[PDB]
């Protein structure tokens, strides 16, 4: 019954957004809530913000 | 009121992406005041330049790879987020590469045009393997501020490319890392005031200096808005 | 650069003591900023007997 099939690829590039799941290896999970801007992250002495 | 203003002291610029610059004297607490406040612009609202478009032949989309070249499109275009440029007089350039052989292409390989430096010339693109593989492309790199990624670009620009033109995600913002540090500043009778160290790390170019002024200029230009009206 | 002022919006003075003062629109970061900044100034450094 089938005279012709197309198959087409399509590539999508995802980043991560709040509602995304990430987690460590010691069973820690978590949702993300928020993207804060960097001005507003906690930062050490140096100037490194985590 | 007893108003004291302070002076740009020394600035130390360690290196041409490191600078520290020392500011003297500030009244007690305005160490702390003015320091977080600039912090916070100087990450964000500072001005630069990045590749916002890129074009190569030969080349549909950013996922297919290149024969003789190591790289995928993909790596490429990572390396050209990474690529440090500074224009001078306009804020849209074209700029153009085309080399051969079997080299490490570097920065200093694109064809830098009158009034466009390459901040960092041994910054490396792509790496060709076969000799006889050439590459050539055409990089847009445009002026901006922030971070503004392809994906939104897609979203609102509704004004259709042409397939081949490659859209990257533009970094255009120059200041890498910032930190103030506050210390006494002693005058004969004023041993309460405080000295602000800035320590600055920006990519390419935008002068630290400079970098001080226009942040100092974004704030007070808000501040009228709170002076003027009321 | 495309500076974007905020412009004084709402004053409601509650009170001749206390008044709420609204402020809009201002760039992403800029509520903190210019906050806290004028914040540090009003309480500290603002002169009086």
């Amino acid at each position: 019954g089938v005279l012709k099939i197309v198959k087409v690829y399509l590539a999508v590039k995802r980043r991560i957004q709040p509602g995304d799941k990430m987690a460590g290896r010691h069973g820690n999970k978590g949702v993300i809530s928020k993207i804060n801007p960097i001005e507003d992250m906690p930062y050490d002495e140096n100037g490194t913000p985590v | 009121t007893e108003f004291l203003k302070p002076r740009l002291v020394d600035i130390e610029q360690v290196s041409s992406t490191h600078a520290k610059v020392t500011l003297e004297p500030l009244e007690r607490g305005f160490g702390h005041t003015l320091g977080n406040a600039l912090r916070r612009i100087l990450l964000s609202s500072m001005p630069g330049c990045a590749v916002t478009e890129v074009e190569i032949d030969g080349v549909l989309h950013e996922y297919s790879t290149k024969e003789g070249v190591q790289e995928d499109i993909l790596e490429i275009l990572l390396n050209l987020k990474g690529l440090a440029v500074r224009v001078q007089g306009k804020d849209e350039v074209i700029l153009t590469l085309n080399k051969s052989g079997i080299g490490p292409v570097t920065a200093a390989d694109i064809t830098h045009d009158g009034d466009v430096e390459i901040v960092k010339p041994q910054h490396v693109i792509c790496h060709l393997t076969d000799e006889n593989a050439s590459i050539s492309m055409r990089i847009k790199v445009q002026r901006g501020r922030g971070y503004v990624p392809a994906s939104t670009r897609i979203h609102s620009e509704e004004d259709e490319r042409p397939i081949g033109r490659l859209l990257v995600d533009a970094c255009y913002s120059p200041v890498e890392r910032i930190a103030y540090n506050v210390e006494a500043a002693r005058v004969e009778q004023r041993t309460d005031l405080d000295k602000l160290v800035i320590e600055m790390e920006t990519n390419g170019t935008i002068d630290p200096e400079e970098a001080i002024r226009r942040a100092a200029t974004i704030l007070a230009e808000q501040l009228e808005a709170f002076v003027d009206l009321r």
